[PDB]
């Protein structure tokens, strides 16, 4: 089925950009929306006019216009009819409420077959942040459950107050969260913005270039997501490619995209909950594979109650990039997430028991109730996913005792 | 192109240099069509039309009976 | 016995195929047998054989294309490419639950 | 048809002497030549000069009532007679 992205704050328009760009060099799209000279499948992607014009799906949304005309000037296919331009944010998103579920509605009436929502936002984005968190919610209230949300949150590297309040509606709405620290991010590369693109466009690889299984959204999140509460993702990425002394197997491809070091979030000892392999060349040795998928599930340490199941996509490379090497990407789903969960909260209590900056929130008695319930709610729901990520660690999870 | 099993052979794969009768002969952007196909192809053109779903003669009542019915409550 | 009634039906074949009423327009020099008490029957036979192999063979790949049609076959029955059967699935998956 | 008399007689008559003094091949090989040369022309002639897609683009038009202002100016002017 189609899919729908939607770009939220400056950085998430950067990371689209990139993104878009990848994707229309893979897809051999020109930046005036003319094909080059079929197998793969951008319509997913890409609508299509008769008049042979490839358009994206994508929705930009900005408080400010100069991020927006960047992004559009440098990509002209863009159609400027679906650009749109914390507490007080998320009030001027409550204004605007029609006017995007109209926006979002052109979108879904266009497609054939609608099948996820796409939402590239960071986390720390000050008013875009609240504009996305209030999107989340006029898109999960209006489509239901049936279409599942994907969100790439950029995570932070007075911020700790917008983190949790996004952080609220990020754990409430969203079915399959991405994790993204822009530490490890800068920490691999040692721009950033390239390697989320490169990312979220190989997560999708077996949709655009079809092959003999994982044809669907569905089958690949179902993979990593055994329970709703357990919907944060950690993502991993062999950055040794197109380099002279580049992994010379497949097997060691495996084998060395388990590094903790590659992962793109701060992490000590973890336990896999999920995992599913990302490979992607012309020509894949199909034992070498047998032998790294072996010596993976020997080697990782799952938590008791999972199938303990390794899962490795063989992917297509574009026909548009030349006889590049093996190249592959590793999305898992660990226990790691109790460590940034903590600083979090850690650093929320610690500035909300110190009065420093809520005078820019708190306006009056009745703002000072409401910002404090809200708070409050925040803070227990991300004790309660802390809690629940914790006791999947034990061996007693599913006991009633 | 009236694609057929026979069109789909390529038969350049033998050396054929030749070609008959001559340059002189078009090729007509139409395809080729007898005097016996030209009589079966409009004989089935109108046979699809008058004999369609709809207008078939096939509550043990066909449809044009009901349209006819109809037809004659609209004239009363 | 199998070469020779090989090569007769490979032959047959190739003039049913492509229409040839004889093979007058390749021009290929041929040798008959010239008695049956001839010590290079077998010689014959194979090289007539080799020759009808040789024709049948260039009619599959080179003029109906028999590469592309393997791989026509593995996409439709194998589903190399599964993502016209996951829409078939997907659009009528509350029939074919059904009894 | 005279010339194409002329044409093929020039073939059957002066280059070989008759049908029977041809060998199968190359009998098969002028009966193609004919077929081809024939059809050729009768559609040079049916839908060149007589325009058959025209005409029957024309019984679509009038006899399947696409042209509804004419039959509307039909009853209007007849709506007596």
């Amino acid at each position: 089925g189609e899919t729908i992205t939607l770009q939220v704050g400056q950085c998430g328009n950067q990371v689209g950009l990139q993104y878009w760009q990848q994707l229309a060099t893979e897809h051999g799209i020109q930046s005036d929306g003319s094909s080059t000279p079929r197998n793969d499948h951008p319509e997913l992607f890409f609508t299509l006019s008769d008049s042979n014009t490839y358009t994206p799906r994508s929705i930009l949304i900005d408080m400010e216009p100069s991020v927006i005309a960047k992004s559009t000037s440098a990509l002209p296919m863009f159609n400027p009819r679906n650009v749109h331009l914390w507490i007080n944010g998320y009030k001027y998103g409550t204004e605007e409420e029609e006017t995007l579920l109209n926006l979002i509605d052109r979108e879904v009436d266009k497609c054939d077959n609608l099948s996820n929502f796409q939402l590239f936002h960071s986390v720390a984005g000050g008013t875009g942040s609240g504009v996305g968190s209030k999107m989340l919610e006029v898109i999960s209230d209006r489509y239901g459950h049936k279409k599942l949300l994907n969100t790439f949150s950029i995570f932070p590297s007075v911020q700790p107050y917008n983190t949790i309040l996004t952080l609220k509606r990020l754990i409430d709405y969203s079915d399959a969260t991405f994790v993204f620290h822009n530490d490890s991010l800068n920490r691999i590369e040692n721009g950033a913005n390239k390697l989320i693109a490169l990312v979220s466009a190989s997560v999708s690889n077996p949709l655009r270039f079809p092959g003999y299984m994982y044809s669907s959204m569905e089958s690949i999140v179902s993979n990593l997501i055994p329970t709703p509460d357990l919907k944060f993702l950690t993502s991993s990425i062999a950055p040794f490619s197109t380099q002279k002394h580049n992994y010379l197997n497949e097997y060691d491809m495996l084998l060395e995209l388990s590094n903790d070091r590659y992962k793109t979030n701060r992490v000590g000892d973890t336990s896999y909950i999920s995992m599913l392999n990302y490979l992607i060349g012309d020509n894949l040795d199909q034992r070498e594979i047998r032998k790294g998928i072996l010596k993976s599930q020997q080697r990782i340490s799952f938590v008791p109650w999972v199938a303990r199941s390794v899962l490795v996509v063989h992917g297509k490379k574009s026909p548009y990039l030349k006889n590049t090497n093996l190249e592959g990407i590793q999305v898992t789903n660990n226990t790691s997430m109790i460590d940034v969960f903590t600083k979090i909260l850690k650093q929320f209590d610690l500035l909300i028991k110190r009065k420093a900056y809520l005078n820019r929130y708190y306006s009056s008695v009745e703002e000072e109730n409401e910002v404090m319930e809200m708070f409050n709610e925040s803070r227990e729901s991300v004790k309660s996913i802390i809690d629940e990520y914790k006791a999947c660690k034990e061996i007693t999870y599913l006991d009633d005792d | 192109n009236k694609n057929d099993q026979d069109l789909l052979l390529n038969k350049s794969f033998m050396n054929l240099s030749e070609i008959d009768p001559n340059n002189d002969l078009p090729k007509f952007n139409v395809n080729l069509l007898t005097i016996d196909e030209l009589v079966e192809l409009h004989g089935t053109y109108i046979d699809s039309i008058i004999n369609s779903s709809l207008l078939n003669e096939k509550t043990n009542i066909s449809y044009i009976d009901q349209i006819f019915n109809i037809l004659q409550t609209i004239f009363n | 016995q199998s070469k020779i009634l090989n090569t007769g039906k490979y032959l047959n074949i190739f003039k049913r195929c492509t229409g040839l009423h004889n093979f007058e327009s390749l021009k290929e020099k041929l040798t008959t047998i010239t008695s049956l008490a001839a010590p290079d029957l077998e010689l014959k036979i194979d090289e007539f054989y080799h020759r009808a192999n040789k024709m049948l063979m260039k009619l599959l790949f080179d003029g109906y294309n028999f590469p592309s049609v393997v791989n026509i076959f593995q996409r439709l029955f194998l589903f190399a490419d599964s993502f016209q059967i996951d829409n078939f699935i997907d659009s009528t998956f509350s029939e074919l639950k059904r009894g | 048809v005279n010339q194409y008399n002329v044409k093929y007689s020039a073939i059957l008559f002066n280059n070989h002497q008759g049908l029977a003094s041809m060998t199968t091949n190359e009998m098969i090989k002028l009966i193609d030549s004919q077929y081809n040369e024939i059809l050729t022309f009768l559609t040079q002639i049916i839908q060149g000069n007589n325009k058959l897609f025209t005409h029957v683009y024309n019984f679509k038009r009038f006899y399947f009532m696409e042209t509804n202002d004419f039959i509307d100016a039909i009853m209007v002017k007849g709506k007596d007679v």
